């Protein structure tokens, strides 16, 4: 019933790892959308 | 400090009423309270009911086995036979048997179309604890009842009530007692519906069997009326048709509920327990 | 409106604010750990960090000596700044102080903080520690890390 | 003055029968003539009302009001009083059944105003009352749901008769 | 006022009068004083009236108690369990006779507002009105603007 | 105040002593049996004479029967809280011990049987005219079966069982005020042997709190 | 401006007992693992902090006696040494403050 | 043989009967002295009732914080369930998820999550198909998922659960969590356990192995609601401890020739260590990979 935040229970070792992991996923997801016309675009 | 006594006395009376209201005293038998003469009360009981009871039989009807066994225990505890007191068991059995046969005759004669199961359920309701206890309490039977425990247990009160009927049967005979049962038990059906007293399940199943006994085609359910079908407050009238002839119609908030009610309506008509049936005749027999 | 106003209004005005902060900073240099209202410690913490940088310039830099002379009201502390505190942080580029909130002050329920210069000789504060790496969540993440490192090398 | 709250810990119930269920223990305690306002104390007695003994002590330990340190002191000595005197097995198996404040006996003083005028200030005092009951805190009542609202509305539509007729 | 007091529906005790009439008054308890001007009218009621009143009502047990009292009272008890106490302080013999007769005729139900001056368990013989009572039926029970056999 | 006002002619009239004049230590292994003998007997005989001095018609043989009656009736007062009658049956030293802990409790006690006849183990008298008062203490040995079921303030069983009899070996000491014309024999105290078996366990679990340490303090083994 | 009419207790209860006026339940309270006393997540444990302060004050009182006057801050580092301990290699050239007690378990020599 | 509903009723009666017997074997209310050896509340002694009072009762003497945070007990150096009756005078410590070394607590929570999966799997399939519980393999927590080996009916030899089906198992698991059922423990002799699990061949073989390991051939039984299983060690107090719980993947173990053992897999976190939505998703992905116990 007590509120929590993302790194509350993370150890010293895991906080940098989690930051890097989520950061890379964001960048990869943004790079995957850079070719809209090769990914079944709607009619122009 | 003000002079006088009247106001102080009046306030004391009020303080005692509130104290009693805050802590209502545990109830006690009327006999234990002041202004009680058992012999006088017994005689008034018969006179109120316009019945010529035999005072010896009537007194025994009130005596219960529990009161006799407890009275003897108190005698043993005090180191004190003269307690050859006859219980109401024999009178109770006689009265119970007469009432069931007498009520069965009243109900069979009036409603010849009800099967035996229905009449039995009606007699069980009329002679049941709840109905009998209500009548007994409102006829001063509980005040005159000699019991070990107060308030009188419902089973004990029911036994005493039928013992009084047994006393009347010996004193006045079957015809006089039959009027007593008519005037205090049959009247308890006033306003009651058939299926309020006779608790049944699957009315449609019962209806189909009855129509088979009567060599009538099975009833076909049809929607006579409908309103608010798609809303949270629908109304449905389901009609039961035998050979494309309407036998009964019932309302409901769902088609299933409406159909079950229509079956109950058909059963009430078949058995002669319609709301608008001829009222019970309480007039003096000719 | 106070958009971008980085300094607090303290004491009896601008001068008194500096004097109030200076007394706090002087106490910190002597004792190396003090407790004071949270807001005031937060305000003073910036000056306590910069004072060390001036101390690192050395006692021969006349500007540094003038800065230390103003901010340290007890002159015996000026040698300590240049010869004790600044050499202690020779190998750091910042983060000389640690500030932690302590239970509210009893009298007026003021929010309170403890501030100290790192590396002092005093009994260590009960610092907050992150959960052990051996906890259930941390072990599940260690497995995920091990797995991701193995797949990259392949 | 009335001191009925202290006499409620002297009620001796008759021994229970073998079939009867375990009766929870009730512990009454209070503190008189507290130099504090009953209106300000009411907000603290309302806070822990219904809480467990250990939850109430945690909420009062980090409250900044002056009454908090007093109620917590009254709870700590009522907890010990329960296990020591009222035959309570576990000291944590207690919850706040009743907790309210009351007006105490107050003193009147002069408050000087300008132009030779004055007011009368009351030096306020209050009482604090608490009742502890053995067992876990009763589960909070769930909020009324749509099924209950509809079930109640339809029940009112079914209870309506034809008025002012036969 | 009605809003400031309770109410009840008109009713009877055990359907009284349907099969037979049973007097609901069951007991009367008088408390007169041998000496005392307040009970003068109550003493004269016990000398000539109470005996003739009991002959007519054999189902009511009357308990006359002569004892020192400043306010003489009659306590009436009914079969349904109701108890009613009425002071006869300083009342004349005729006044007491009227009061005692009224008690004999009452059922014992609470003397409070009666919502309706009538009661019935069978208000309808022909069927209680409902919205379809006077509505005609249509072929195949079709609703307004409903396409059949589409 | 410990002592009433000073320089007052009136003083407190005490009817009892606080302790046993010469505590009777029962021989070890007496539960099994369930020159010095003469020396103790002679001291008892001496003391018995000063008991028979003030009250001529005293019989040691009758006392153990009387002692049992006093004991049973005193304990029966606890069941109904008949304190007024209890003061006649027990001394002021005994009364607080018996009743203080049961003020808000229900005690159901009963006497079942006496396994062994009661034996006057020791009879002794106080030093003459302590304050003008002479007391006589008669220790008695009782081996009897009793049933005890104490309840708490809420009627919940707290100790013992209400139907199971258990054996009790207890040496009850009685005391009388011989000088007082209205002195009587009254339960004074109970001697608890060190070897006595431990009492039956209580129903509820208990926690014994450890040392409450201030922040400066540290815990030591 | 003065009140035109007395405010009823009904109105006053609505104002006084509005959820905005009530004390809010705190969800950030936890047990201190070191001492077992309660603490808030973002605030130091009061029990542990007081313990540290009490030892800090004793050391400061000893520092006072060694300095023996105002304006006598040393120009060298300081070490606290407890009964049964001797200066380490890295404690040479530092003012030694000696405490007449055993090293607290939570005070790790560094 | 017995129907599934009847089999549970039989096993529960045997379990209850054995529980009642062990309770009778205590003379009235004997007392034991349990000394607290934890870092906090040092020196507290609990005078408890032998064979009735559990570690949870000792926590109740201290405070509610102990009851909420204490997941396992250390009784004379041995991990001890919070609801397991204490049998002797001993020393007691309380273990939480957030201890510096919570290895034992992790295993206890790790084993209980597997036992909750077994309960849902046994009660999920239609009565047509036969589910045979095998064992809960002991896999390290770092593996990323807990697993439970099951053998399904021959009819379901080409069936692999769908995503909606995996979600259905998860919803049943969460219903078990919502019920907040205590983990009841019973240490019985091999004979008693063999009678309860006579109908199941795998349990009999498993029961025999555990009895052989211990000189006294006493096997540890646990029950949640009406589901009884054999365990490797102490379990957590209640099912409400679990907060995030999902059945992730079902793998078919090899070799498949003798019998097709299906390894059901899940991952869960307690209330005390609940993870953020984003982090939880990453754990679910690794949980879906097959774990090979070493
Ligand atoms: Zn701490």
């Amino acid at each position: 019933k007590s509120g929590t935040w993302w790194d509350e229970h993370l150890s010293e070792e895991n906080v940098p790892f989690i930051k890097q992991l989520v950061s890379d996923e964001d960048k990869a997801q943004l790079a995957s959308k850079l070719c809209p016309l090769k990914d079944e675009p709607w009619p122009i | 400090v003000k002079k006088g006594f009247r106001a102080a006395f009046r306030f004391q009376k009020e303080l005692e009423r509130q104290r009693l209201l805050r802590c209502p005293p545990p109830p006690v038998r009327r006999s234990e309270k002041p202004n009680w003469d058992y012999h006088a009360e017994i005689q008034a009981f018969g006179h109120r009911l316009q019945e010529n009871f035999s005072l010896d039989l009537l007194k025994t009807a009130f005596v219960n086995s529990c009161y006799i066994k407890s009275e003897e225990a108190k005698r043993q505890q005090l180191g004190i036979v003269l307690l050859n007191l006859k219980s109401n068991q024999e009178l109770s059995e006689q009265g119970t048997s007469f009432s069931q046969t007498c009520l069965t005759q009243f109900l069979e004669d009036e409603y010849p179309d009800m099967p035996t199961e229905g009449i039995k359920n009606l007699v069980d309701f009329l002679t049941g604890e709840e109905v009998v206890c209500h009548v007994a309490r409102n006829l001063a039977v509980e005040q005159l009842t000699l019991s070990e425990e107060f308030p009188v247990p419902p089973a004990v009160l029911q036994q005493t009530f039928f013992a009084v009927i047994g006393a009347l049967l010996q004193s006045s005979g079957p015809e006089r007692t039959a009027l007593f049962i008519r005037d205090f038990l049959i009247t308890q059906m006033t306003g009651k519906e058939l299926f309020e007293m006779w608790k049944i399940i699957n009315p449609m199943g019962l209806l189909v069997e009855e129509l088979k006994k009567r060599n009538v085609s099975a009833p076909e359910s049809r929607l006579t009326r409908q309103s608010g079908g798609t809303t949270a407050l629908p109304l449905y009238f389901v009609g039961l048709y035998c050979d494309k002839k309407l036998i009964a119609e019932g309302p409901g908030e769902t088609v299933l509920v409406a159909e079950e009610e229509a079956a109950r309506v058909a059963l009430r008509k078949l058995y002669g327990f319609t709301e608008n049936r001829r009222p019970w005749n309480y007039s003096k027999p000719k | 409106i106070s958009h971008g106003r980085v300094f607090r209004r303290m004491g009896l005005g601008p001068e008194s604010r500096i004097h109030l902060l200076r007394n706090l900073l002087t106490g910190l240099v002597r004792h190396e750990r003090i407790e004071a209202p949270w807001a005031r410690v937060d305000e003073m913490r910036g000056y306590a960090e910069k004072l060390i940088d001036y101390g690192k310039l050395g006692d021969t830099n006349e500007r540094a000596m003038r800065m230390a002379d103003f901010w340290l009201t007890e002159k015996d502390l000026i040698p300590k700044l240049f010869q004790v505190l600044a050499p202690r942080y020779k190998d750091q580029t910042g983060g000389y102080t640690r500030m932690l909130q302590i239970p509210n002050r009893s009298l007026d329920r003021a929010k309170m903080a403890v501030i100290e210069y790192k590396g002092n000789c005093l009994p260590p504060l009960p610092l907050p520690r992150r959960d052990s790496h051996l906890t259930l969540l941390n072990q599940l993440l260690q497995g995920l890390r091990q797995d991701l490192r193995q797949s990259q090398e392949a | 003055i009335s001191r009925k709250w202290e006499k409620k810990n002297k009620i001796v119930y008759p021994p229970q029968l073998p079939g009867e269920p375990r009766r929870p223990a009730e512990i009454y305690h209070c503190r008189r003539q507290i130099k504090y306002s009953k209106d300000k104390m009411w907000y603290l007695a309302k806070l822990i009302r219904g809480m467990s003994i250990d939850q109430a002590l945690a909420q009062l330990e980090f409250n900044d009001k002056k009454g908090a340190k007093i109620i917590k002191e009254v709870l700590l000595e009522a907890q010990d009083m329960a296990v020591r005197d009222h035959n309570v097995e576990f000291r944590s198996n207690l919850y706040i059944a009743e907790s309210t404040s009351g007006r105490g006996q107050c003193l009147k003083r002069i408050r000087y105003h300008g132009r030779g005028r004055f007011g009368i200030m009351e030096k306020v005092y209050c009482h604090y009352f608490v009742k502890l009951v053995e067992g876990p805190p009763p589960p909070p009542e769930p909020p009324k749901t749509a099924v209950a609202h509809a079930k109640e509305y339809i029940q009112q539509l079914r209870s309506r008769t034809i008025v002012h007729t036969l | 006022t009605a809003r400031g007091t309770p109410s009840r529906f008109l009713a009877s005790v055990l359907h009284n009068g349907l099969g037979r009439y049973v007097q609901q008054l069951q007991r009367l308890s008088f408390s007169v004083s041998r000496d005392g001007a307040s009970s003068r009218g109550a003493r004269e009621f016990v000398e000539r009236e109470v005996i003739d009143f009991a002959r007519r009502n054999p189902g009511v047990v009357i308990y006359v108690n002569s004892r020192p009292c400043c306010v003489p009272r009659v306590v009436a008890e009914y079969l349904n369990g109701a108890v009613r106490e009425e002071s006869i302080h300083c009342k004349s013999v005729e006044e007491i006779s009227t009061l005692v007769q009224k008690l004999a005729d009452q059922s014992g139900l609470d003397v409070i507002r009666i919502r309706k001056p009538f009661h019935t368990d069978n208000p309808s013989i022909q069927g209680q009105w409902h919205p379809f009572t006077n509505k005609p039926t249509t072929f195949r029970g079709l609703r307004p603007r409903e396409v059949q056999d589409p | 105040l410990v002592i009433p006002p000073e320089k007052s002619d009136r003083s407190i009239h005490l009817a009892c002593t606080a302790g046993i004049f010469d505590a009777y230590v029962p021989p070890e292994g007496d539960a099994r049996i369930s020159t010095e003998r003469m020396k103790k007997t002679m001291a008892s005989q001496v003391s018995i004479r000063r008991i028979k001095d003030y009250d001529a018609n005293f019989k040691i043989k009758d006392f153990p029967e009387k002692a049992k009656d006093i004991f049973i009736e005193a304990h029966l007062c606890l069941n109904n809280s008949d304190h007024d009658r209890l003061h006649t049956l027990v001394t002021e030293h005994c009364f607080p011990d018996m009743t203080w802990d049961i003020k808000y409790k229900t005690v159901r006690w009963s006497f079942v049987e006496s396994l062994e006849p009661s034996h006057v183990v020791q009879v002794r008298c106080s030093s003459m005219m302590n304050q003008g008062n002479v007391y006589g203490q008669i220790t008695v040995r009782m081996h009897t079966r009793q049933t005890l079921a104490i309840y708490d303030r809420f009627g919940r069983l707290m100790y013992g069982q209400e139907d199971v009899p258990k054996d009790v070996l207890e040496y009850v000491v009685f005391e009388k005020q011989l000088t007082n014309p209205y002195g009587s024999w009254r339960m004074h105290t109970k001697i608890v042997p060190p070897w006595a078996p431990p009492k039956q366990p209580i129903l509820k679990t208990v926690m014994i709190p450890g040392p409450q340490l201030k922040p400066e303090e540290e815990y030591e083994e | 401006a003065a009140p035109k009419n007395r405010r009823t207790i009904e109105v006053n209860r609505c104002r006084r007992r509005n959820p905005q006026k009530l004390i809010k339940v705190k969800n950030n309270i936890d047990v201190c693992p070191e001492c077992g006393h309660l603490k808030q997540k973002h605030v130091l444990c009061a029990y542990c902090y007081e313990k540290v302060c009490k030892e800090t004050a004793e050391i400061r009182r000893q520092i006072g006696k060694q300095e023996g006057g105002p304006f006598k801050a040393p120009t060298i580092e300081t070490v606290v040494l407890y009964t049964g301990e001797t200066p380490s290699e890295q404690d040479q050239g530092k003012r030694i403050i000696e405490r007449d007690r055993k090293r607290p378990s939570w005070f790790t020599q560094n | 043989q017995l129907s599934p509903t009847e089999l549970t009723e039989m096993r529960n009666d045997l379990f209850n009967k054995e529980k009642a017997r062990q309770l009778s074997l205590t003379p009235r209310t004997e007392k034991i002295e349990v000394k607290h050896v934890g870092k906090t509340d040092p020196g507290t002694v609990f005078v408890m009732n032998k064979n009735i009072s559990t570690p949870y009762s000792c926590a109740m003497h201290l405070s509610e914080w102990y009851c909420r945070k204490s997941i396992l007990a250390l009784v004379d150096g041995q991990p001890w369930d919070m609801y397991k009756p204490l049998t002797k005078s001993c020393e007691i410590k309380f273990l939480t998820f957030k201890d510096c070394d919570p290895g034992e607590v992790n295993k206890a929570y790790w084993r209980s999550c597997a036992m909750m999966m077994g309960c849902v799997i046994e009660r999920a399939f239609k009565d047509e198909y036969m589910v045979n519980l095998v064992r809960a393999p002991e896999v390290p927590v770092i593996s990323g998922a807990f697993c439970y080996d099951v053998v399904l009916d021959s009819k379901l030899d080409e069936w692999m659960p769908t995503k909606e089906n995996l979600r259905s198992f998860t919803k049943d698991a969460h219903a078990l969590i919502y019920k907040d059922l205590p983990f009841e423990t019973l240490e019985v002799e091999a004979k008693v356990a063999l009678e309860i699990f006579q109908h199941s061949k795998y349990k009999v073989d498993f029961i025999e192995e555990k009895a052989s390991q211990n000189p006294e051939r006493i096997v540890k039984l646990h029950r949640i609601g009406d589901f009884i299983d054999v365990s490797e060690g102490p379990l957590i107090p209640r099912t409400s401890i679990c907060f995030q719980y999902e059945v992730s993947a079902v793998h078919n173990l090899q070799p498949t020739q003798p019998s097709l053992i299906r390894r059901f897999q899940g991952v869960s976190l307690p209330v005390h260590l609940r993870a953020h939505f984003t982090i939880w998703d990453k754990l679910l992905e690794r949980s879906r990979k097959m774990v090979t116990e070493d």
